[PDB]
């Protein structure tokens, strides 16, 4: 009967697992976000050089 | 052929004055084997987890 509490705790614990890969990605995303401003801000720069 | 087959009941009567229940208690210990076992595999998952 000890085993069962010890399932469902697992359960939880594979949900609350299952919760930060999409907070993973919602975080990536700004990683994603950030290179590409900064190959804009890159470009631009260069312009502002000519 | 008849006395022998009293004979055949007094070796059944033997064989069962014999002894009380011992094996059986051999196999509840064998339960307990799977129960101790059963605590270890409970253990290394909880180990695991």
């Amino acid at each position: 009967m000890t085993d069962d509490d010890l399932d469902g705790e697992l359960v939880r614990l594979q949900e609350k697992k299952v919760q930060l890969e999409n907070e993973k990605l919602q975080k990536l995303s700004d990683q994603n976000l950030m290179d590409l401003n900064n190959i804009q801000f890159n470009k631009n720069l260069q312009s502002l050089k000519l | 052929v008849h006395e022998e087959i009293n004979e055949i009941s007094s070796k059944i009567e033997d064989d069962f004055l014999s002894l009380k229940n011992q094996n059986h208690w051999y196999m509840r210990t064998v339960q307990k084997s799977i129960e101790t076992l059963e605590k270890e595999v409970l253990q290394r998952k909880k180990s695991k987890k």
